[PDB]
């Protein structure tokens, strides 16, 4: 998954 | 970066690429350049190279080939090694009528064991000790080279790659599909190399794993639970193995004079446990009178 | 597997220092925080589990990130890239079969490109100057485990879990060397499970006593107690598994008597 933005 | 060097001639490999004899324009130093082709390489920097470089950095020793620099264009990776003149295999073929003199053999084995003890002292297995990867200089030095297959190990070892060590020099533990192998594999390789420098022929030139096994078994005897506890339990141990008597060891390597026999005997012990360590080996009566002379080229 | 045992330990003890991250590094990172790092590290554990990669590999990655971040400012938007490249290199170093680059792109749900990951890989190798053979909490642990009478899997797995716990919180663990953390983790594991202390054979080996571990041990004992309420749960989740003898289910002790 993407972590921040 | 690459500005300072001037290629002279290629000599060997890869994969990676070719190794290049090159001259430092400013310092004079004659070097070996392992050019490693990237161009994104689809997979980036090969694990091989990554290990080679990282382990080599930590291994500063007179009998380990010296990585002098990593030159790092975004398109190519260049490894600057100290230049060493030839490899042991090459040298043995040159000696293949004179023979290799006993003092040179001792000297070479002794150095090998030093660099090896050092590697092992720094939790690094070489995992490909063959005459082609042992470089000699004109000054009498022999150095472990090509850390392509090497590996940082932990204590105790866990499981590492199995497709490991050139067949002729592969330890029985690897051949018998051992879960765990250790430093003892490099000693095995060295024991073979030690026989090789004497007989000028490979001790076990098998052309497959089972052939290799059987070659070994015919020379040193088929191992049982007495000589090597847990053998008959290993993943690739077959009870159907022909059961050969261990040869009189004076017959394995006839010219070897009795201290050598002892040493080799312990380098080629079936049980990786009992098998002598590079460290211990240095103290062996075989080396009681070692010097480190120049070869004859 | 000895010989060697002592030499290697002595060697890792020295490299430990040579390889330690900058303790303050996060204070100097304008756009990122321990908190975001924790998220990254937590994420990497998940990945580690996902790909069934060695714990050592996880430990290597975090050493990389922390070292990389000790000298390179990174925007939150790229912290994960640094993460994957770190994991990719760790993988390439430690693993029999490292996941291919594509896989690391894929585990970011396509947040970066194969080209970005590779270029980040170079950068990291450049920034670390290929110094990748870092002593890890795990490395020291496997040594410490050899001093157990007799071997106990719940202890071994509990130290792992505890050691792994520490990777998440830069504050404080960033201030403790991997051998010292491995000391806290080991003893804490042995106490919890068996009601035994740091072995004297380990004092002889390490020169550490409960006295010297104490400070870290105090911190590790808290992390252990506060573990179920921690923002990140991937490590406890991981150590529910039978592979690790569900050690994350065993209860933290109330006291240590130190």
């Amino acid at each position: 998954r993407k972590l921040f933005n | 970066s690459m500005e300072n060097f001037q290629k002279v001639e290629k000599i060997g490999e890869g994969t990676y690429g070719v190794v290049y004899k090159a001259r430092n324009k400013l310092t004079g130093e004659v070097v070996a350049l392992k050019k490693i082709r990237l161009d994104t390489e689809t997979e980036g920097v090969p694990s091989t190279a990554i290990r080679e470089i990282s382990l080599l950095k930590e291994l500063n020793h007179p009998n380990i080939v010296k990585l002098l620099d990593v030159i790092h264009t975004e398109n190519k990776l260049y490894l600057v090694f100290e230049f060493l003149h030839q490899d042991l295999k090459k040298f043995m073929d040159a000696s293949a009528l004179t023979g290799i003199p006993l003092p040179l053999i001792k000297s070479y084995l002794f150095q090998l064991l030093q660099g090896l003890a050092f590697c092992h002292s720094h939790r690094v297995l070489h995992r490909d000790l063959k005459p082609q990867n042992l470089l000699i200089n004109t000054e009498g030095a022999i150095k472990l080279a090509d850390f392509g297959l090497a590996r940082a190990f932990g204590v105790p070892v866990r499981t590492y790659t199995h497709e490991v060590v050139t067949l002729w020099y592969r330890a029985p533990e690897i051949l018998l599909g051992c879960k765990y192998y250790s430093t003892a594999v490099d000693i095995w390789s060295l024991g073979c190399i030690f026989a090789e420098m004497v007989t000028r022929r490979a001790l076990f030139p098998g052309d497959s794993e089972i052939d290799q096994l059987f070659r070994i078994f015919r020379t040193l005897g088929t191992p049982d639970e007495v000589v090597w506890p847990g053998v008959t339990s290993m993943p690739d141990y077959k009870p159907s193995f022909p059961k050969w008597a261990r040869q009189d060891f004076s017959k394995v390597v006839p010219p070897l004079d009795e201290d050598g026999r002892s040493l080799l005997s312990q380098m080629l012990h079936y049980d990786p446990n009992k098998r002598i360590s590079a460290k211990a080996a240095l103290a062996h009566p075989f080396f009681q009178d070692v010097t480190k002379p120049v070869p004859h080229l | 597997v000895p010989d060697y045992h002592e030499d290697i330990h002595t060697y890792l003890r020295e490299m430990e220092v040579k390889c330690k991250p900058k303790v303050g590094y996060m204070k100097k990172q304008p756009d990122i925080t321990n908190s975001m790092r924790a998220i990254l590290v937590d994420w990497l554990v998940e990945v580690g589990e996902e790909y069934k990669l060695q714990n050592e590999t996880l430990h290597l990655a975090v050493n990389y990130i922390d070292r990389f971040l000790s000298s390179m400012s990174v925007l939150r938007g790229k912290l994960q890239l640094v993460g994957t490249a770190a994991m990719l290199l760790a993988s390439k170093f430690e693993e029999i079969y490292p996941p291919e680059v594509a896989e690391f792109v894929y585990i970011t749900d396509d947040t970066y490109t194969k080209k970005q990951v590779l270029r980040m890989e170079h950068l990291v190798l450049k920034v670390l100057t290929f110094d990748l053979a870092a002593p890890t909490v795990n490395q020291f642990l496997t040594q410490y485990f050899l001093h157990q009478q007799p071997a106990n899997c719940k202890v071994e797995s509990l130290a792992m879990f505890l050691g792994e716990l520490s990777l998440i919180d830069a504050d404080p663990y960033l201030k403790y060397l991997p051998s010292v953390i491995a000391g806290a983790a080991f003893h804490l594991a042995l106490y919890t499970v068996t009601g035994q202390s740091w072995p004297e054979s380990l004092i002889r080996k390490t020169g550490y006593t409960l006295e010297s571990l104490k400070p870290c041990l105090m911190d590790l004992h808290q992390t252990y107690l506060k573990a179920p309420q921690h923002a990140q749960q991937s490590i406890r989740e991981k150590y529910k598994n039978s592979k690790y003898h569900g050690v994350s289910l065993l209860n933290p002790p109330e006291t240590l008597n130190l």
